[PDB]
């Protein structure tokens, strides 16, 4: 902020609407200048705002962690993981998705038998043991996957 | 709280509204506190009261790092199977019971309980499957709703007597070693006389409670995930409400 | 009510005040002790009672100097006699008289004015969309 | 402040046999072996777990074998629970592994 | 909010007038609180409005 | 009482860390004789029957916490009958035991 | 810690009870003013935390 | 250490027992004020701990 005192108070003559902001050009040639000697002119330093990004950072890792979903999804970067380190950094979500996938296929299978009773399908109904089946849900490059299926 | 040797039809209700009734009470109003823990209100070692913008900014730094730790260990605890010994199949008994009581989804509530807690029951009664024979229901039951007596805390498989309260919280059930007996419980703490205790022969032989311990110990200490770490996440908060009040108060020139 | 009696101020000065030199005496004393109340931050509900030593001292020292020198000159003449004083208090009482009337204040004089960014603040929100689902305690 | 958090999470996550990254931070690009280490207390504090939680279970089943009769299995104290692995390997090691044993 | 064992076709309106339907709106407040937080309307613990 | 709030932050179970790392690693999984690969049999099943799996943990962690534990063997019957001695730890804190040397 | 020296004393009328704390609203857009040209505000530094 | 120097010394009235400790409250919010414009308010710097 560039402040200025000991400037010529009492000026603009009682200082009126209709615009009469003479806009004073300050540009890049221009030279400000005060008659007086006493003026000073100097400007007051600004906030920093680092520490603002940083405390962002820092939040949002914190609701990455608590809500078990990767960092990368939410703030930063991936740094170049192999198989195993991105096998244990997203071990914690994976187990999550896979906790939900339990308590929703107990949801989907007791819909499911209650269509068959609808339907009839008596055999349907009182089948217990079986269970819906869920897509992967693991994060494995295809190469990976391949080769490990196609040694098995 | 001597445990009577046997419990009468008589003496249940004198015994269940002055000696279990209270202790159940008691050890309630700690599960409690310590489920509100786990769920993100951290204990406040430093109150301000009377600001109204602190209290906000406090609000704001409590984390819910306690549920974080017992949800990510109740995660990876799954049972896939149970085989008897030097054999690669199920057994079909346990199993298909394992299996009709949809254990599979209620041992996931099992572990968060014992976790949390330090302990957990599951209720073995008997009953009928859709074909008949004989199944056995298995229902989990969380510490806040139980009251297991054991005349030997470390080396005992089954309580002597156990207190239940019913997932609605309307009836109060006093189990024995071969017999329960269901009390109607209108308000809490208030047994009127004018109800009919109705005793029910359930037949198991013992208690049919089993306490999912979470840590073992010599000491009888029953440990949880949750009052364990209570000041390591209550210092955290703290740490948080600091920043938060640094950045409310001071971030700017 | 002024802090000190007009007794001691007569006993000090070594005067009577009569007539009209009683009433100004007076009213120079209530002034002071107003002052005096105004600085110390202490009202001492009974002004001649409870009042501390040294604070009527203080109060007894500025009322003198007041009544003796109101027009607070520096030099005063007349004929071949010539007197000079000190400079004059800022109001009435010396620094010293000051720090002893502020005695009274707490955390020697360090006092803190609390800070608002004007936001009201709701730490129940969150907690609104609550459901009581269980027996209910 | 951060420094500060950064330290308290992690000694929660320590003090929890928790990993590091799932509190705070992140994982630095670990080996098979330097993982197999760094995982070691969750994954022994899991194994303590499942001990514990299975002889439960087992005294579950066996009171509900009885239940229903099935003297046998009441009275079979050498069955035991089963639990999935809770290992953090990587696909194509495990494989391999399993694969040259 | 005890359940009754059976419901009556002529206890019907007055079951759904009186227990249900308050219940059901009690309920739909906090929901509709839960739903929008999750659009990006988060609480505000902080609010300094006339600005 | 404001100072004190904060000690009580600042404690922090390390030692019970300690003693939990070192719980978790130890466990028995057989009792065989001088160059066999098979359990004995009596003495196994006796371990087995006393759910020793669970109990050798906390018999474990009070011998690293006091320095020292004690396991009771007295006399007991099984199901089946014969003889089945029962093995029950003992806490430190509950058994003063005196030795001649 | 922000720090004012050389401001009127004696302020507040004898400071009271019953909440009286006017909290003076020191946003990121309000300028703080003093009348006095004597009076100096500063603040005192604080601990690294670091070490 | 915070250092005040040239406040109204003399106060609290022969300091006594008590508790008469009303611990000013210097909380982030709070502006640090003396009447007296002599009045020097600093702080006192602190060993690295890193050597």
């Amino acid at each position: 902020v560039k402040v200025a005192t000991g400037i010529d108070d009492l000026s603009e003559d009682a200082t009126p609407e209709e615009q009469q902001r003479a806009k004073l050009i300050l540009a890049q040639d221009d030279i400000l200048m005060h008659g007086n000697h006493e003026a000073k002119f100097y400007t007051l330093p600004e906030t920093s705002l680092d520490g603002f990004i940083a405390a962002h950072t820092q939040d949002v890792e914190i609701l990455a962690n608590n809500a078990q979903v990767p960092v990368w999804i939410l703030n930063g970067q991936l740094a170049n993981l192999s198989a195993d380190a991105l096998t244990a950094a997203t071990k914690g979500t994976i187990q999550k998705l896979y906790e939900r996938q339990v308590t929703f296929g107990a949801a989907h299978n007791q819909v499911l038998r209650l269509a068959a009773h609808v339907e009839g399908d008596t055999e349907g109904a009182r089948d217990f043991t079986a269970s819906v089946s869920w897509q992967d849900t693991s994060v494995r490059s295809l190469a990976q996957a391949v080769d490990a299926y196609g040694k098995a | 709280i001597e445990l009577p040797d046997a419990i009468s039809d008589g003496e249940v209700r004198k015994l269940v509204e002055n000696e279990f009734w209270p202790e159940f009470v008691r050890r309630r109003e700690k599960l409690d506190r310590i489920a509100q823990w786990a769920r993100g209100e951290q204990p406040d070692y430093l109150i301000q009261n009377a600001n109204r913008e602190k209290r906000a900014l406090l609000k704001l730094a409590k984390t819910p790092w306690l549920g974080l730790v017992v949800t990510h260990f109740t995660q990876a605890l799954f049972v896939d199977g149970y085989r008897a010994e030097g054999s690669k199949e199920n057994a079909k008994g346990p199993w298909q019971t394992w299996n009709a009581n949809k254990m599979q989804s209620k041992q996931i509530a099992i572990h968060r309980a014992a976790l949390t807690y330090g302990y957990s029951y599951a209720r073995v009664l008997p009953g009928v499957a859709l074909d008949g024979a004989n199944q056995a229901e298995i229902h989990g039951v969380s510490p806040r709703r139980l009251l297991a007596l054991y005349e030997d805390q470390i080396n005992d498989e089954y309580p002597k007597y156990a207190l239940e309260l019913a997932n609605n919280g309307k009836t109060v059930r006093l189990y024995t070693d071969t017999d329960y007996y269901e009390l109607r419980m209108p308000s809490p703490g208030n047994f009127p006389n004018e109800q009919v205790i109705k005793k029910v022969h359930h037949g198991v032989g013992v208690c049919p409670f089993v306490r999912y311990v979470n840590m073992m110990d010599l000491d009888g200490f029953t440990m949880g995930e949750v009052e364990y770490l209570v000041p390591v996440a209550s210092k955290i908060d703290k740490t948080d409400y600091d920043r938060l009040l640094a950045q409310h108060y001071n971030s700017w020139k | 009510a002024g802090l000190a009696t007009i007794d001691e101020l007569q006993t000090l000065m070594s005067t009577v005040f009569e007539d009209d030199a009683l009433e100004q005496a007076q009213l120079v004393l209530d002034i002071v002790s107003s002052w005096a109340r105004v600085v110390s931050g202490q009202m001492w509900p009974d002004a001649p009672a409870n009042v501390p030593d040294d604070v009527r001292a203080v109060v007894l020292q500025a009322s003198r100097r007041e009544l003796k020198n109101p027009d607070r000159v520096i030099s005063r003449q007349m004929g071949p006699f010539n007197v000079q004083y000190s400079q004059p208090p800022d109001g009435f009482f010396y620094p010293a008289e000051l720090a002893i009337l502020k005695r009274f204040k707490r955390s020697g004089g360090l006092m803190t004015v609390s800070t608002s960014r004007g936001e009201e603040g709701r730490p129940w929100a969150g907690k609104t969309a609550y459901i009581r689902y269980g027996d209910g305690l």
